[PDB]
RNA sequence: GAACAGAUACUGACACAGUCCCUUU
RNA sequence: GUGUAGUAUCUGUUC
């Protein structure tokens, strides 16, 4: 009853970016702070791909992350402010690869408190001090001076706390070397709550203060006060000193201000809006993010609006005073919550749902055609915007974040389960398919009709970026190419090609050689022919190629040892090895950098048995050491990252094994019934192996990571590599009387996606049984109908019309005459009480629409679900719930609509049918026995079909609170409350009645639910917690149920299924969350297993802290105690230990590292 | 510490000085006053730590031989995240036993 | 004698607390939290068809005075 | 105390113990019952054994209705120890029926142990909170958390 | 059960010889 | 053996 916490994918939201050199280079680097993980990646300006460097768990939630350097220094240094009570500064170091603790210092209890700093964090632009803020009432300054020994330190917090005050936002004001000064959107509250009258809210502004920090006396005062008119919501920094005057920026709604300290007066900006906008002209408008290119020769911000509209705000000012503040327009982008603008033109936008762009400032919009803005007009601003000019799309990032729901079934004819999700928000919404492979990317397809065998490429010079012969070999065909971007067969060849190569490899610079089954050849440029011809009717098996060294194997074990002297003639040695068997497969190692012959060797027998044999002239062709294997090897080849050597056999395994002449580990996994053969490959510039089997296998080695992951693509037998400059890495791969070459643009490491674009946001989806199709539904809030958005379009083109603007106004037919896309431009909608609602079926195979249905404006659909009626035949129905006036803040609604449908054509065809009025609106569809359960509000319908109109029969009320879901299992049902856990309901046959005999004690917010037996239920909670509760085997059918399982991921959890991911599995608890993580539950098989684990948990515990200084324990326990979990990250964080802590911990659990690295993989390999 | 009502921390915002301990309070919790499993370092405010107050053991203010630690009942309850542990009071027991003392010798 | 650790918090009850206050720091305490989590606003994000900027500027303005007037 | 977390076994046998040491004979045995049940649960913290503590909350918490500081103390100590072992959940439900109490002294006992809870782990309290329905002047009911999706 | 006055027990791993941590016109 | 707090249990007189 153990189970097993593991992760297959990672969270890719983003809340923050900060910019930096933080290698202490002159390169650019990014630092993204996901919910929970910490990662770091840097761009390429040489091909725009961006990799990632650095990812590591905090085991917390960051609510600030930002970078610093001293006042000399060239390094960055990260200040990271969590839910603890304690401040970190990071440092990141290149060799070892991984964040160094500095300081900590402890200022107050761990968790989102409302009076414990964490949430704002203002760092001194020079870098001389930090700010740390809270909520409400509690401000900490630190001065982090330096010492003689080229280190930094950290002094005593100083006390600046308010009383009774709120906090909006605080940053850092640059002064030019005299005291720091800080400013903060200061407000009070003392006088709305002594106000009896209800006069509180009401002409109460907030003031802006700034702080002062004086190095003599140390101490912190209040120093200015200055009230404002309007409701800003955060600030920006403006460089000052040298370059510019140094002040703030109030960003409000529809104005700006700038603020300065001494002569200068309040001056304010209107914020121009878009021609004729869609939206409510009452609505106000904000600003989300800014940037700051501080260019040595002049300084520009950047912003953004609610609508993802990019200006630029240029500070015209004198040297002491300013005249005006001038704005433009520069283009359009999807909402973001974060951006940094990099150097040589790099643009980074961070959207807050779907995928992250960067952009490459190509045009730098000085003075364009369209006009500007300025404060020095006297009264609104109208701008018409126009498609992306100056910025164009080099690169995107996947990232599929936003996951609603889950589901898992096979609908292609594989089998293997497909993954679906459902993900995205508005107009970029999408139905993603994630399925276990690499990407596969298609060029040109050749057919050429026999049987190949095998074929390998020379090039005339060992450093050749290009190819230069193509062995096109067949069973009884031979034929060679060659490439000059118009590939056609090679005349001046003359390789003399009638048996069936065996054998095309660079022994020199551009030698040749060609083995027979009739003898040896030797090709060279110059007319050298060393062939010598086999004696006998021997046939030669196969021969080991190399960089210097060949040898050849003979039928029998008598095989030949060649060596290429600098002068070019083959010799042999004076001895001659016998076995009593065949010789199928050979090994040989790779040629030192400067040795000149290596000294390790491998030699497989059909006998099962590997031998190793050393290269020196005392002991040449030597039995040395004995090995063994199950199955006949297929062939050996040794691979770098510091090697590693794997063992092909008969069978799909592929051991791993360390260079050592003594056997090492014996690790293998799935790999059907297909022998594997090693063959070297191109993955980034490093070196890997390929794998054969009845799909193909691809494994790499990114910063020593093993992955064995297959390929999406059907059965192929040969493969091989293409290296070019439009085509840096590609695989090349023959398939059946076909030629068809591959390459892989993107990672794609795990679970590919395909784009599929909807309408709306989707909420929920079915799978047919016979007809295989997804009924989806959607519904947004504040949106417009395509015919409520034609009408209001006609009645304000008529209203141009009449405006009699000389009758002579072109303009009206101008702006009918195109319409802005809604997935580029976004959707421009706006209301309190509007909603929308969209029925697709789409197919799974092929993304296309099949029926389109809609409804009125005040609809909306929650819950979908096909259904049958035991009185009725074989017809399918439909039923989608619909709500009426539904209003999210406020708890007012009207009522409710359910509609019914019959899918007309085997799914391909629907009909409305009939309605029917409910007081509430429904909350979910569970249809069981030929019938269907109403959940109207706090009650419980039972309905039937009937004729015209739906029927009731039974109804229950006995639940305290909102329905928000129902699970119906083959006899009883389950109840999913809105507060509470769960309520198990019994409903009676004979008398029709339904009863209530189970219930839980602890309120849980539970969202969605799951069973796992007939007496099992794996509730969920909108924090995300994870609990199972299981009721007595002991209960009559009060009678209280139990919980038996407690977790915290740390994110909402909205899905829950338990099904099998890989063919020939068991049975796991897969989970999605909102966040974009996916993972999996494992239940432990032995006691041992369990017992080693749990001590390897509880010493890494406490002698691997988290980097952020959060108790992992109490983490986990967030919200209750942890019962029966065990937390994986933990325990794989065993592999990016250092050497010493693991020699360490292996002399005290009297194991050996690589036994603790094969045990924590053995789970892994079987349970993925 | 808990014996004493009497006894009153200072309760204010730690620093960086490190508390010290004498010899026969070497092995004793600051707070719970315990001998089990010391785990983490006492912190002590700055102006606790001042000219004649360096190098002062935190309870009965003796010469400072031994450091300052936590026991893990107090870091799992969280009472270390407080003010520093210092005790202002004099001590009623301490000045009796001066004064009864001085009368009979 | 010994309750100096309730006197310097905010929040803290007493005996003579009546429910307006109690349910108004609740209310507060519930806000900050909101605003503390990541995950927690990101389902009001999505609930709602609004960005995080607005929601955050909603929270911010509706702290001042929640649960109504007072009495 | 001295074992630590290896007492989780040792936990039935000492039941029969501690359920007659709860029952009110004289005040040292009641106090050093209280201690038994603080060290033992801050002992088994982090293993999942509330089962076994939960039964002795309903024994323990009558014990607070006292004039003897050092019994105060010692309950105050148990409560504050078996708060991290077994969840807040348990002692604000005991809370919340008495803290509204026509009375005076027991106003003030629940207002503390109230106070003593609410000052430590605070944050993992919000979701405990119970729904209150409101009168037609204010607002009591944060429709936020009743948003579906 | 409010008090002006007496006697007997129990609890807090409570403390017990510190000589010096001293100080201006 | 001595001192520093708290608590409990038995008595002179009086409501
Ligand atoms: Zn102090
Ligand atoms: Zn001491
Ligand atoms: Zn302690």
């Amino acid at each position: 009853m153990f189970l097993y916490n593991l992760t297959l994918q990672r969270a890719t939201g983003i809340s923050f970016a900060i910019h930096g050199n933080f290698s202490g280079t002159k390169q650019q680097e990014i630092v993204v702070s996901r919910g929970k993980i910490l990662e770091l990646l840097r761009p390429d300006p040489n091909t725009g791909k961006v990799h990632t460097l650095l990812t590591v768990e905090v085991f917390g939630v960051i609510r600030s992350l930002m970078a610093f350097r001293l006042t000399g220094g060239t390094k960055d240094y990260i200040v990271v402010g969590s839910d603890s009570g304690r401040i970190v500064i990071l440092e990141y170091q290149p060799s070892k690869n991984m964040f160094e603790k500095i300081h900590q210092e402890t200022f107050g209890k761990s968790g989102c408190r409302r009076i414990v700093p964490g949430q704002f964090l203002a760092v001194d632009p020079k870098g001389r001090a930090v700010m740390i803020s809270a909520i409400e009432k509690q401000k900490l300054v630190y001065i982090l001076n330096r010492d003689a020994a080229a280190r930094l330190t950290i002094s005593s917090p100083l006390e600046a706390h308010k009383a009774n005050t709120l906090v909006y936002h605080v940053v850092g004001v640059d002064v030019g070397f005299e005291n720091p000064m800080f400013a903060c959107l200061e407000m009070d509250y003392e006088e709305a709550d002594n106000d009896p009258t209800g006069e509180a809210a009401a002409n109460t502004q907030q003031t802006l203060t700034f702080y002062e920090l004086d190095l003599g006396l140390n101490h912190v005062v209040r120093k200015y006060s200055e009230p404002l008119e309007e409701h800003g919501n955060f600030l920006i920094t403006v460089p000052g000193g040298s370059d510019g005057p140094s002040g703030v920026l109030i960003c409000s709604e529809n104005y700006i201000t700038y603020k300065n300290f001494g002569d200068q007066p309040d001056i304010r900006c209107p914020i121009p809006r878009r021609r004729n906008d869609l939206d409510d002209p009452e609505r106000g408008m904000i600003f989300v993010c800014s940037a700051t290119h501080k260019t040595k020769s002049m300084f520009f911000f950047l912003a953004q609006t609610e609508q993802g509209d990019i200006f630029k705000i240029t500070l015209e000012t004198d040297e002491d005073m300013v005249t005006e503040i001038r704005l433009k327009y520069f283009d359009t982008v999807p909402v973001a919550a974060a951006m940094c603008v990099l150097k040589t033109g790099f643009l980074f936008v961070a959207s807050e749902f779907g995928n992250h762009y960067l952009y490459q400032i190509a045009h730098l919009g000085d003075d364009d055609e369209e006009p500007e803005f300025s404060s020095a007009m006297p009264l609104t601003f109208f701008f018409q915007p126009r498609p992306l000019k100056n910025l164009v799309l080099v690169d995107e990032l996947d990232s599929l974040s936003p996951i609603l729901f889950c589901q898992i079934a096979d609908l292609a004819n594989e089998d293997t389960p497909q993954l679906y999700v459902a993900c995205g928000r508005g107009p970029r919404s999408s139905l993603r398919v994630l399925r276990h492979g690499l990407e596969v990317s298609e060029m040109a397809v050749s057919e050429l009709p026999g049987n190949p065998n095998a074929v390998w490429t020379v090039r005339r010079h060992i450093e050749d970026e290009f190819d230069a012969y193509i062995i096109v070999s067949f069973v009884n065909a031979t034929l060679v190419l060659s490439i000059g971007e118009t590939v056609e067969e090679v005349t001046d060849s003359g390789f003399l090609g009638t048996t069936p190569t065996l054998s095309c490899s660079l022994l020199g610079d551009d030698a040749l050689v060609q083995v027979y089954p009739d003898g040896i050849r030797h090709i060279r440029a110059d007319k050298r022919v060393n062939e010598w011809k086999t004696p006998g009717k021997k046939t030669i098996v196969k021969c080991a190629v190399n960089q210097r060294q060949v040898v050849i194997a003979l039928t029998g074990g008598e095989l030949v040892y060649f060596e290429m002297d600098p002068s070019g003639q083959l010799n042999e040695y004076t001895e001659r090895k016998e076995m009593s068997a065949d010789v199928v497969c050979m090994s040989l190692a790779n040629v030192p950098p400067g040795e000149q012959r290596s000294r390790f060797l491998a030699v497989g027998l059909v006998d099962n048995t590997v031998r190793i044999i050393s290269l020196d002239p005392s002991d040449c062709l030597q039995p040395l050491s004995m090995q063994a294997l199950p199955a006949q090897p297929e062939s050996l080849c040794i691979v770098e990252m510091f090697l590693y050597l794997n063992i092909g056999l008969q069978n799909g395994v592929l051991l791993r094994t360390v260079l050592d002449p003594v056997t090492g580990d014996l690790s293998d996994t799935r790999t059907g019934s297909r022998p594997v053969k090693l063959f070297r490959v191109r993955m980034q510039g490093q070196e890997a192996v390929l794998a054969m089997s009845s799909r193909s296998w691809l494994s790499y080695s990114y910063q020593s990571r093993f992955h064995l992951t297959p390929l999406s693509y059907e059965t192929l037998e040969f493969a091989s590599g293409f290296a070019s400059e439009q085509c840096p890495e590609g695989i090349v791969a023959i398939s059946t009387n076909t030629l068809r070459i591959l390459a892989l643009e993107k990672l794609g490491a795990v679970f590919n996606q395909v784009a599929f674009p909807l309408q709306y946001t989707p909420r929920k989806f079915v799978i047919h049984p016979e007809s295989n199709n997804l009924i989806i539904i959607e519904t947004d809030h504040n949106a417009y109908t395509e015919a409520t958005k034609a009408q209001r379009k006609q009645q304000m083109a008529e209203e141009m019309v009449e405006a009699a603007g000389e009758l002579a106004a072109e303009m009206a037919a101008a702006f009918l005459n195109e319409n802005l896309p809604e997935s580029i431009f976004g959707a421009p909608k706006a209301g309190n009480g509007q909603w929308a609602s969209v029925i697709r079926v789409m197919n799974p195979i092929q993304g296309n629409t099949l029926d389109l249905v809609q409804l009125e404006q005040n609809e909306a659909a929650f819950s979908v679900a096909v259904c049958r009626f035991s009185n009725t035949g074989e017809d399918w129905y439909v039923l989608v719930g619909v709500a009426k006036d539904l209003i999210l803040n406020p708890r007012s609604v009207a009522g409710g609509f359910v509609y019914t449908y019959k899918l007309v054509n085997n799914g391909e065809k629907l009909e409305f049918l009939h309605k029917t009025p409910v007081e509430e609106v429904p909350a979910a569809i569970a249809p069981f026995q030929g019938r269907v359960l109403i959940g109207v509000g706090k009650l419980l319908r039972v309905y039937d079909l009937g004729k015209k109109k739906l029927l009731r029969k039974c109804e229950n009320k006995h639940i305290a609170n909102y329905i928000s879901g129902i699970q119906t299992i083959g006899h009883r049902v389950i109840v999913s409350d809105v507060q509470e856990s769960f309520i198990w309901v019994r409903y009676k046959r004979n008398e029709n009645q339904l009863i209530i005999f189970a219930d839980d004690t602890y309120p849980r917010w539970v969202t969605t639910a799951s069973l796992l037996d007939y007496d099992t239920v794996a509730g969920a909670d909108k924090f995300g917690n994870i609990c199972v509760v299981r009721l007595p085997p002991n209960t009559n059918d009060s009678q209280k149920a139990e919980v038996i399982m407690n977790y915290h991921v740390g994110e909402t959890v909205l899905s829950l299924q338990k099904t099998t991911l890989i063919p020939g599995g068991s049975e796991s608890l897969v989970y999605t969350t909102l966040s974009g993580g996916i993972g999996i539950l494992v239940p432990f098989t032995s006691h041992e297993d369990h017992d080693f684990f749990q001590h390897v948990e509880m010493h890494l515990r406490s002698e691997h802290p988290p980097l952020c200084g959060r108790d992992h324990l109490s983490f986990r326990s967030y919200y209750f105690p942890v019962k029966n979990v065990i937390d994986g990250d933990l325990c794989e964080q065993f592999n990016s230990m250092e050497p010493n802590k693991q020699k360490n911990v292996s002399e005290e659990l009297d194991r050996t590292p690589p036994e603790v690295s094969k045990k924590l993989e053995d789970i892994r390999t079987r349970y993925a | 510490a808990k014996h004493h009502p009497d006894l009153i921390f200072c309760r204010k915002q730690a620093g960086v000085a490190i508390g010290r301990l004498c010899e026969k309070c070497d092995g004793k919790c600051v707070i719970c006053d315990s001998y089990v499993r010391p785990c983490t370092l006492v912190r002590i405010c700055d102006e606790c730590n001042y000219g004649s107050y360096q190098g002062r053991c935190v309870i009965c203010g003796g010469p400072g031989v031994s450091d300052a630690y936590y026991c893990k009942e107090c870091t799992i309850q969280e009472k270390d995240r407080d003010g520093c542990p210092k005790i202002v009071n004099l001590g009623s027991s301490k000045t009796d036993l001066f004064y009864e003392r001085k009368k009979y010798g | 004698q010994l309750e100096h650790l309730q006197s310097k918090y905010i929040g803290t009850g007493h005996a003579d607390t009546t429910k307006w206050e109690w349910l108004v720091n609740q209310h507060r305490d519930s806000y900050c939290s909101y605003m503390g989590h990541f995950d927690l606003l990101n389902y009001f994000a999505i609930a709602e068809n609004e960005s995080k900027a607005r929601v955050r500027f909603n929270l911010m303005e509706k702290m001042l005075q929640p649960c109504g007037p007072p009495a | 105390e001295y074992i630590g977390e290896m007492g989780k076994d040792y936990i039935y046998a000492v039941t029969p113990l501690l359920e007659d040491a709860l029952m009110d004979r004289d005040l040292v045995h009641r106090q050093t019952a209280s201690a038994v049940v603080q060290h033992m649960s801050l002992g088994v913290y982090g293993f999942g054994c509330e089962d076994s503590l939960n039964h002795l909350l309903n024994y323990v918490w009558p014990n607070v209705f006292e004039t003897s500081p050092h019994v105060i103390q010692a309950v105050m100590g148990a409560l504050e120890g078996l708060r991290v072992a077994i969840g807040p959940c348990r002692m604000l439900q005991y809370c919340l029926q008495g803290l509204f109490h026509p009375a005076r002294k027991v106003r003030d006992v629940y207002w503390k142990i109230y106070n003593s809870i609410y000052i430590g782990s605070q944050d993992a309290l919000i979701a405990h909170y119970p729904r209150i329905y409101n009168d037609d002047k204010n607002t009591y009911i944060r429709y936020e958390l009743d948003y579906i999706l």
